[PDB]
């Protein structure tokens, strides 16, 4: 039981430092805001 | 001169409807009128 | 430069430290005199 827990928080703990050092981690969300901010931006540039 | 109330402005050589009120984006001496995303008018210098 | 029977001049002072005349860079140029006379114009001259 000691073990599996420290094991837990040992990888508890390192999942944050994998999410934060790793820049593209995040990147299925932000692709798709930023998906639609560049249709949007394309929609309102066809005015001129 | 007119502010804080939606009005009808026409400035020197643009033309546009909407509210116009004081800012802070201060501007360079030689500039005229500012811009932001899409080539649309947003900001605009006092000829006064 | 000559557009639309415009001669629109841009100039802007810059002080030098370094052996070549020419620096790096890193610098712009701001418009300082406007002049509207339409004049087709093929070459130019300096005066000394
Ligand atoms: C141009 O518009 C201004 C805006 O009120 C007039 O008022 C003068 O503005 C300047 C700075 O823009 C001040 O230094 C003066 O003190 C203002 N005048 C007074 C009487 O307070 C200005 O008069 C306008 N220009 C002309 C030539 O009338
Ligand atoms: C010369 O300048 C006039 C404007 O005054 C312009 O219409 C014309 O195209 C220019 N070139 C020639 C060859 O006339």
């Amino acid at each position: 039981q000691k073990l599996i827990a420290n094991q837990f928080n040992s990888a508890i703990g390192k999942i944050q430092d994998s999410l934060s050092s790793t820049p593209s981690a995040l990147g299925k969300l932000q692709d798709v805001v930023n998906q639609n901010a560049q249709a949007l931006n394309t929609l309102v540039k066809q005015l001129s | 001169l007119v502010k804080n109330k939606c009005v009808n402005f026409n400035f020197n050589g643009l033309t546009g409807t909407g509210v116009l009120t004081e800012s802070n984006k201060k501007f360079l001496p030689f500039q005229q009128f500012g811009r932001d995303i899409a080539d649309t008018t947003d900001a605009v210098r006092d000829p006064q | 430069k000559n557009i639309d029977g415009y001669f629109k001049i841009y100039s802007k002072h810059t002080p030098i430290n370094l052996v070549r005349d020419l620096p790096q860079g890193f610098s712009a140029l701001e418009p300082l005199v406007d002049l509207p006379i339409g004049i087709n114009i093929t070459r130019f001259q300096t005066l000394l």
